[PDB]
RNA sequence: CUCUGAACCUGUGGUAGGUCAGCAUCAGUUUUCGGGGGCGGAAAAAGAAUAAGGGAAGGUGGCGUGUUUAUAGCCUUGUUGUAAUACGUCCACUGGGGACUGAGGACUGCGGCUUCGUGCCAAGGAUGCUGACAUAAUGGU
RNA sequence: CUGCCGAAGUUUCCGGAUAGCAGAAACUCAGAUCAGUUUUAUGAGUAUGUAAAAUGAGAGUUUCUAGUGGGCCAUUUUUGGUAAGCAGAACUGGCGAUGCGGGAUGAACCGAACGUGAGGUUAAGGUGCCGGAAUGUACGCUCAUCAGACGAAAAGGUGUUAGUUCAUGAACUAGCCCUGGGCGCUUAAGCGUACUACCCAUACCUCACCGUCUGGGUUAGCUUUGAGAAGCUCAGACGAGUAGGCAGGCGUGGAGGUUUGUGACGAAGCCUUGGGCGUGAGCCUGGGUCGAACAGCCUCUAGU
């Protein structure tokens, strides 16, 4: 089953938020592979998405998404920001993203 | 110029949740050790100016008209040259004999209203 | 009038209108060849190179 | 203004130009060059109002 | 203005902090 | 770099707090942990350093003893345990003394971070958390420190079929002439 | 970084003096604003000359003429400490008289918790001579046979798979 | 004769309105990599390299002792055609990536192209090209 | 209900006359003055003072007219001290009328002072985990079995690290260790220094919008029509707030006028996880219930 996955695998840590203060309109995403700032350059741009499944079979799906873009590096590990179109769920800490390659620029 | 709200919450007066003899109209507070009033973390937002809306955009419904109340075909009539500003909004104690007659006429002169389907059933 | 302030250093075009100059510039001139002549006397090294 | 930006552009060059010429030939002389004190100077406040 | 500081009859001590 | 569904960590030579702040940081990433070998963690510092630590310990709550319990506890601290958030995260930790069945048989991977030989200035006096549970009250140090060997002798009897096995493929590797002659990609 | 600068600076002439005398000075600032501070705070407390009525004359940064030769600096520093008053002489074996002072900088400042301002050099010098060499630790590093293993070895991707070599 | 976009047949003619999404040309703000080019310094210091001398962490020979290029070379010095590089500084030099914003609403103005242009333009604030949906899309409670 | 202005919190005599702080009115006035500012030099004694230079701001007024007539944190200078602490003056500012980032938490410590937002960037603090951010780089000290991170203190250290002096040693100097927020950390996740990266405040920048203030334009009312001139329009700056002051609004009972107003085809009231409008007081509306009256606008009135 290993001719998919156009996409890169991802992991929502948190909002952007200060020690006391939370901002959900922006995300903490952990991209993996990407192990420093300069690499983090690379998905600036690029298509995020958080998948899950609800119980009702509504559009005749049980899967729907939150899309979203990467928009600035965060700190020095590799770590990015992230604004989804709406802002995503606090319970979605350590949950997994799919960053796609769309938007490209290779 | 589409219309955008700096804000779509109420302002609930301070403590109307607990009690139920405190009304959630707002009331500005007067105490001084009140920290609402002294506009601490974590607590209510008061009425500022900053939070009003803009002139343009003032009164405008989702739909960028302004709802015009309306209690006869005379006030129809007066949005012929408005149409594209304003829909028209019949009040609430306008019988529905009275409200037929205002809806036929503001379809003719392309008004949109509010609530055009009150009181009324249909019949093809 | 000026509803939007434009960067001269970034907008090329309100820097032609500020600046009825920047068409003949000419910033990298060469004034340097290969013959400069190394211009420090063995009185100001022996005091540099003292101590 | 061209002709009024052109020469106050060439006499920036021949006074930069000139500064490094002097002290050259004061370096390689023997004697040191003092340049003239700065008269122009740019203040940035960088405490607040508290 | 400037000016040049002649270093004939005037050379330089080197200068050391005293002990 | 990259995640798992579940990591097994062997803890033989990793520090107590380095080992448990990059484990604490992982369960709080949404990944399932399972540290074998917990005895074997390492404690900076001479033997009675950690004894009057844990003696003060024991005057203070339930005290435990099992080595497991002890680096639990140390993740533990470094989560926030009174959210839904901590607690979640709490129950995706698995640390055990020795490696059981199910991961005897699994690959085990070490943190660098938290190593011992890397951390460690040599020449440090350091005390082991199962020799330290061992007085304090753990009771069941020789029979795991006897069963580690039949584990280890039947790991090291795998490894050598395993090796064994592959010298076949190796042999078989340059034997092939199409190994080398397209072997300039690198590989 | 820090960096060498020759300064010479004299007092503004005046009907008194015509013609003053030249003092000049090689003292290590990061910058040439430090420099030229440190320079009047010493004029004025090793001569008595007020910055106010004193003018820097030259300024000239110095490279290091052999920064890839390996040489022994002995530094003469005074001390200004709780007491005040010390004299320490210390020998650094490095490539450039920058690295010898910012040695001297890092060690005093650890063992000693002192300060930039604290430290003032009288005076550094290069041994030329194996036997003026006076530390032992440099003079084993003039050992015709140094060898000695490599030390502090200690070598995000965790979760290494395998455990380090560490070694050769 | 004109008019009624008048009714219907004829057209199957031509254009087709509200939420979302994508891209491209731009303007404002900003962030992040890269390519060059001048000008400064001891007109960098080094170094490669012409070369005289010296010592040893004494190499190589000679007999661990002392040596002076041996069958290694090191440092110093002037010195071989000049330099190169680093750092500082500047370019009204230049190539990409990302994000937020689109206020205003005929025309004026300041400019740049243009032989002149009801000319064109990145020049007193976003436009163009598309795609998805009414039993859905989108938001609110 | 919103908006705007905004103290004093104390000299002097002595419950007040005051003054002073904050506004209104009546002025005149840039070819003129004013200043919790720095000066030039000499006058007197580096300070102090002087007349006339730099910088900023247009200033001077006269009249009357609300509120206050304390303290606390203390710093600094400073007097007496007295086992020693401590107490006494002045001074300095802050809190007092002030939210926000940090300080584990914090009434007075470090940053910073506030309209509603988007983006960027920082301050003070920080980047092992809790916790956003380098388990970064380089050079050092220490292993503490009561480390360190925040008087029992004199000393003792066959505890040391570096150096200075005299010179085989001796002591001396300085610094670490012992005896006398949590989890955890030990060539650190402690301490010292240097250097780049990074995190984020209501702070700074750019933009949008709200309001206030200030300045300007606008009539032979031009086919740009945008003359409720009480309108329209352009620009810039600013936004804490107790007492107090001043504007504009929302709502209720009744009255005069008006809507050739609404109503048994359902008034008023009430209910409602229906919808909408306004920064807000509030208002409009759908559905349900209900059964006879009621409202908008201009003005008047008050047991509002």
């Amino acid at each position: 089953a290993q001719g998919h996955r156009l996409y890169v695998k991802a992991k929502h840590l948190s909002f952007q938020r200060s020690k006391h203060v939370i901002h959900p309109g922006t995300s903490i995403v952990k991209i993996e592979g990407c192990d420093s700032k300069e690499e983090a350059q690379f998905y600036l741009g690029k298509r995020v998405c958080y998948v899950y499944k609800s119980s009702k079979a509504v559009r005749g799906s049980k899967i729907r998404v939150i899309w979203g873009t990467i928009a600035r590096p965060h700190g020095n590990s590799g770590a990015v920001r992230a604004r989804f179109v709406h802002n995503l769920p606090a319970k979605t800490f350590g949950s997994s993203l799919r960053v796609m390659l769309y938007p490209s620029n290779i | 110029v589409n219309i955008i709200k700096k804000r779509t919450k109420p302002f609930k007066r301070h403590q109307s949740d607990r009690f139920k003899r405190v009304g959630e109209s707002w009331r500005k507070p007067r105490g001084i050790d009140s920290c609402v009033r002294r506009r601490f973390r974590g607590t209510i937002s008061m009425p500022k100016i900053g939070y009003g809306n803009n002139k343009k955009t003032r009164y405008c419904m989702p739909n960028g008209l302004k709802a015009f109340l309306v209690r006869n075909v005379s006030d129809v009539e007066l949005l012929l040259m408005h149409n594209k500003t304003y829909a028209a909004e019949i009040a609430g104690n306008v019988s529905a004999r009275k409200r037929v007659e205002i809806v036929e006429k503001a379809r003719a002169l392309g008004v949109k209203v509010t609530n055009a389907g009150a009181k009324v059933r249909s019949q093809e | 009038a000026h509803v939007q302030k434009k960067n001269p250093l970034k907008n090329k075009a309100v820097l032609s209108r500020l600046n009825p100059y920047a068409k003949a510039y000419k910033a990298n001139v060469k004034i340097n060849s290969e013959k400069t002549p190394k211009a420090a006397g063995e009185k100001f090294l022996s005091v540099l190179h003292e101590n | 203004i061209a002709k009024r930006a052109e020469a106050y552009e060439a006499e920036y060059r021949a006074a930069e130009r000139e500064q490094i010429e002097l002290a050259r030939k004061a370096r390689a002389e023997g004697n040191y060059f003092v340049p003239h004190e700065p008269k122009l100077i740019f203040v940035v406040r960088i405490r607040g109002i508290n | 203005k400037a000016h040049f500081v002649s270093t004939e009859n005037n050379e330089p001590v080197t200068l050391h902090p005293v002990a | 770099s990259e995640f798992q569904k579940v990591v097994v960590i062997d803890a033989k030579g990793h520090l107590l707090g380095r080992l448990a702040s990059v484990v604490a940081k992982q369960l709080l990433g949404g990944q399932k942990v399972v540290v074998v070998r917990c005895e074997e963690l390492n404690i900076s510092g001479h033997f009675f350093r950690n004894k009057l630590k844990y003696l003060a310990y024991l005057r203070k709550a339930f005290h435990f003893r099992a080595p497991s319990r002890i680096f639990q506890k140390a993740v533990r601290g470094m989560l926030p345990h009174k959210t839904a958030r901590g607690q979640a995260a709490l129950e995706h930790l698995q640390a055990v003394e020795g490696i059981p069945p199910p991961f005897d048989k699994q690959k085990r991977v070490v943190v660098p971070a938290a190593l011992r030989v890397l951390r460690l200035k040599p020449g440090r006096k350091y005390c082991t958390v199962g020799r330290l549970s061992s007085e304090v009250g753990w009771k069941y140090n020789d029979i795991v420190a006897k069963l580690e060997e039949r584990r280890k002798v039947k790991s090291a009897a795998f490894y050598q079929a395993k090796l064994a096995k592959q010298k076949k493929i190796a042999s078989a590797k340059e034997a092939s002439p199409v190994n080398q002659k397209l072997s300039q990609f690198g590989y | 970084a820090l960096k060498e600068y020759q300064v010479v600076g004299r007092k503004v002439p005046t009907e008194h003096e015509p013609v003053p005398k030249l003092f000049r000075m090689r003292l290590f600032a990061p910058n040439e604003s430090v420099a030229k501070s440190r320079y009047w705070y010493f004029l004025k407390m090793i001569n008595k000359v007020k910055k106010a009525t004193g003018e820097i004359v030259a300024i000239n940064e110095i490279s290091e003429p052999k920064p890839l030769k390996a040489k022994v600096f002995g530094i003469w520093i005074r001390y200004d400490s709780r007491s005040g008053t010390h004299n320490m002489y210390k020998e650094f074996r490095d490539t450039t008289r920058v690295g010898a002072v910012e040695a001297m900088y890092a060690d005093m400042a650890a063992r000693h918790r002192a300060r930039f301002r604290s430290i003032r050099i009288l005076k550094v010098v290069e041994v030329e001579k194996k036997e003026d060499v006076r530390r032992n630790y440099v003079k084993q590093l003039l050992n015709p046979h140094l060898k000695f293993p490599l030390p502090h070895r200690r070598t995000k991707k965790v979760f290494a798979p395998h455990r380090p070599s560490t070694f050769y």
